């Protein structure tokens, strides 16, 4: 009673129920670098402006 | 003080604006308005100096310096309408532009609160004179001139500015009221050497100092006559001017330091004296006299005493007037005869009596005859001298003597004996030329007569 399957039907993608746990670690990575901080606050005027030399503003 | 520096800004289209015939007149009127303006400055105070905003500041030392700039601008222009009759307008107007243009720099060079805005404008004070020396000179040698004029001052003030930019990586400001209070000792160090010769050779350079001083006996004979008068008058002075500021940085270095210049400048100061006893051109004298005056202030700022500063403002100013005013003299006798052999025309007492008058003035102010405050800046420099080495008043008596000497002996040739025969157009002296000497003369003697105001912080 096997019936041969029809054209298409082999490379479907398919579901598969198992009892094995997904690993979580399967590159082995170590733990990231934590990034710089961040930026916050309220943008406000540079003190006494450029302060190039003699340039007042 | 704003009120000085946007006038003269507008001496600027004033010229440019005024109808051809009246360029001299409005330009002469409205630098009197200005120096008049700028007498206001000499209100000091006893503890600080007058700080108008972040960027200018006026001192003891700098508000007479600031008036005779604004003071010789109009005789600069009376001395040069002679001899510029047959240029084109718009040339007048250039040339009545470098000196409106340098009178600004100067002015603006005296009261920069910052040591980079005084570096800036006192290298911009180079371009309007070079224009003027190598396009209205006279002779083929103004080229060399002119190049002799850059070239030696450039070499001194580019370490300068190292020096300076490296201060305000260490220090964190180059505000001179800042650099003053926060002053800390120079340790004895290679790199601290270093240091101080950066922060000094410009200013000797521009003294000048003796052995650097060639350019200028050619810039100054090759110049036209306000530029000679501007030359020796108040662009020597900023040499003066930049190390009496600069000092404030340099101790205990100097200390020792200084023993190289102060023997350069006495023996120089010998040297260039015994120079202008054998001369054949007659602005050449004058041009060396100027470097013996300035020896003498170069050692009064290097043994750093207030009688030696005192003694040096004084010596600037006196020396300003009486430079300018030997240039004219010799400038009329230039243009009468068109040579500065100076034994070429003699006996010109009997031609002409009252410039002979002016010429005794003159000469005698050169030699420091008491009381004028050129003899009061030589006096006071010779007393610190002597505080410094009783030794000093060796060198310093025989420059005393020999001054005088070449002095008189200009005197001699120009106005005693008899004339030339063969020279016969020699016309009477103009109004014009004798309101110069008197304007040149007459502030001398009424400086005299109130010294304090010339005498510095100190
Ligand atoms: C019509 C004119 C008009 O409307 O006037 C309004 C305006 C009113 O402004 P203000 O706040 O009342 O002026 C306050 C004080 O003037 C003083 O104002 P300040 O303290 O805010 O100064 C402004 C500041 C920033 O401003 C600048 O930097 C530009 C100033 C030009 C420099 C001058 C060079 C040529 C002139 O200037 C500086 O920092 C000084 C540096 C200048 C040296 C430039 C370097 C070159 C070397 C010299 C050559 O007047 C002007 O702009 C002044 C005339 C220029
Ligand atoms: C000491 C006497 C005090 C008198 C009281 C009033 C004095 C008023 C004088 C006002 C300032 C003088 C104006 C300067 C420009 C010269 C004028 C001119 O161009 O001639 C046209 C005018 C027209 O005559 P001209 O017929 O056409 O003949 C002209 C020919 O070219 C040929 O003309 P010349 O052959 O007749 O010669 C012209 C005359 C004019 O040539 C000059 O030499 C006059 C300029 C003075 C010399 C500048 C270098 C010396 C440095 C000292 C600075 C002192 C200034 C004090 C403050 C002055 C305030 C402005 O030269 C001389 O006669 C010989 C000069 C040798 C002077 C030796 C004295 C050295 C200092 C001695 C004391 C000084 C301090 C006094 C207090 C001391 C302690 C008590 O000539 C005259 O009228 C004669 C001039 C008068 C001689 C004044 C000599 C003494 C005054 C010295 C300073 C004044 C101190 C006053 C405070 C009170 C004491
Ligand atoms: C034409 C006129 C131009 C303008 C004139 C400018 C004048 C510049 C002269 C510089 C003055 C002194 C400079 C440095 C101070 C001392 C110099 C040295 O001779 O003194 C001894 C230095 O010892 C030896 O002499 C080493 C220096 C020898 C090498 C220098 C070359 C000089 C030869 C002459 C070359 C000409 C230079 C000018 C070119 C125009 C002191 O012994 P020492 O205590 O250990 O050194 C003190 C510094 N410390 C503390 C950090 C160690
Ligand atoms: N630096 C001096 C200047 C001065 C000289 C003479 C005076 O009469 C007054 C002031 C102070 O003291």
């Amino acid at each position: 009673g096997w019936v041969r399957p029809d054209l298409g039907e082999l490379s479907k993608v398919t579901k598969v129920k198992t009892d094995r746990p997904l690993p979580e670690n399967p590159y082995h990575s170590r733990a990231r670098p934590e990034p710089n901080p961040e930026a916050e606050g309220d943008l406000k005027p540079a003190k006494h402006g450029s302060r190039l030399f003699f340039w007042t503003m | 003080m704003l009120k000085i520096i946007i006038p003269t800004t507008m001496l600027l289209p004033m010229t440019w604006m005024s109808k051809h015939n009246m360029i001299w007149i409005n330009a002469t009127v409205h630098s009197l308005l200005i120096s008049l303006i700028s007498l206001s400055l000499l209100n000091q105070l006893g503890e600080n100096s007058l700080n108008f905003s972040l960027t200018f500041f006026s001192d003891s030392l700098s508000a007479p310096l600031l008036v005779l700039t604004t003071w010789l601008l109009p005789l600069m222009l009376m001395a040069s309408q002679s001899h510029l009759s047959k240029e084109t307008t718009t040339r007048k107007k250039l040339y009545i532009t470098m000196l409106i243009l340098l009178q600004l720099f100067l002015i603006m060079t005296f009261t920069a609160t910052e040591l980079i805005l005084f570096y800036i404008l006192f290298e911009a004070t180079l371009v309007p004179t070079l224009i003027i020396i190598t396009r209205w000179g006279n002779q083929t040698e103004r080229l060399n001139a002119g190049l002799y004029f850059l070239f030696y001052t450039l070499a001194g003030s580019l370490p300068l500015l190292v020096a300076l930019v490296y201060i305000q990586n260490t220090t964190g400001s180059l505000n001179f009221l800042i650099i003053h209070y926060w002053s800390h000792p120079l340790s004895n160090s290679w790199s601290n050497i270093f240091m101080w010769l950066a922060c000094i050779m410009a200013f000797m350079v521009k003294m000048p100092l003796y052995g650097l001083h060639l350019w200028l006996p050619k810039a100054h004979v090759e110049a036209p006559i306000a530029g000679s008068m501007v030359l020796a008058a108040v662009l020597l002075k900023l040499g003066g001017y930049g190390m009496m500021r600069i000092t404030t940085i340099l101790n205990p270095l100097t200390n020792y330091m200084a023993y190289p210049f102060l023997m350069l400048s006495m023996w120089g100061m010998i040297m260039t004296s015994s120079i202008c006893l054998r001369q054949t051109d007659l602005k050449s004298l004058i041009a060396y006299s100027s470097v013996s005056h300035m020896a003498l202030v170069i050692v009064a700022i290097m043994i750093q005493t207030p009688w030696s500063f005192m003694g040096a403002t004084a010596l600037m100013i006196a020396h300003g007037l009486t430079s300018s005013m030997l240039f004219c003299l010799a400038n009329t006798n230039y243009e009468r005869v068109h040579s500065r052999t100076m034994i070429l025309a003699r006996g010109l007492q009997t031609l002409l009596p009252l410039m002979a008058t002016w010429w005794l003035v003159a000469s005698l102010t050169n030699l420091a005859l008491p009381p004028s405050i050129n003899l009061i800046g030589e006096l006071f420099i010779i007393t610190a001298s002597f505080s410094w080495s009783n030794i000093t008043i060796i060198l310093m008596g025989m420059n005393m003597m020999i001054t005088a000497l070449y002095s008189l002996y200009m005197l001699i040739t120009t106005q005693r004996g008899k004339y030339t025969h063969h020279i016969n157009n020699i016309k009477p002296s103009f109004t014009r030329e004798n309101a110069l000497m008197a304007l040149h003369i007459l502030p001398l003697l009424l400086l005299t007569l109130n010294p304090k105001m010339i005498l510095g912080p100190l």
